């Protein structure tokens, strides 16, 4: 309880791959969860991979390959399927 | 100023710790 948060963002004919777009640590992740419960944003508690994310894949970063799969299922429970 | 904030407004999914 370092906090940390990590913002994915996955669109199409955009982004190639999941994308890092922020992150924040202490003060900024609690900011960036405010945020997102402003913005109706889906938050997911997942300490081993917000630490991994956090460590490996830097802000402006596609994730990379160890992160595929798990990232997949974020999205499909993140999803808005807009109707 | 709001780059933070258009960014999480924009996103798709946040992981935590």
């Amino acid at each position: 309880p370092t906090h940390i948060a990590i913002c994915l963002y996955y669109k199409l004919g955009e982004t190639p791959l999941p994308l890092v777009i922020e992150t924040g640590k202490d003060a900024k992740a609690l900011q960036i969860i405010k945020l997102a419960e402003l913005y109706d944003i889906p938050v997911i508690e997942d300490i081993p991979l917000a630490r991994s994310l956090d460590k490996n894949i830097h802000k402006g970063q596609y994730i990379t390959e160890d992160f595929f799969e798990p990232v997949a299922q974020l999205i499909r429970i993140a999803i808005d399927l807009d109707y | 100023s709001g780059s933070l904030a258009n960014n999480i407004k924009k996103s798709t999914v946040i992981v935590k710790n």
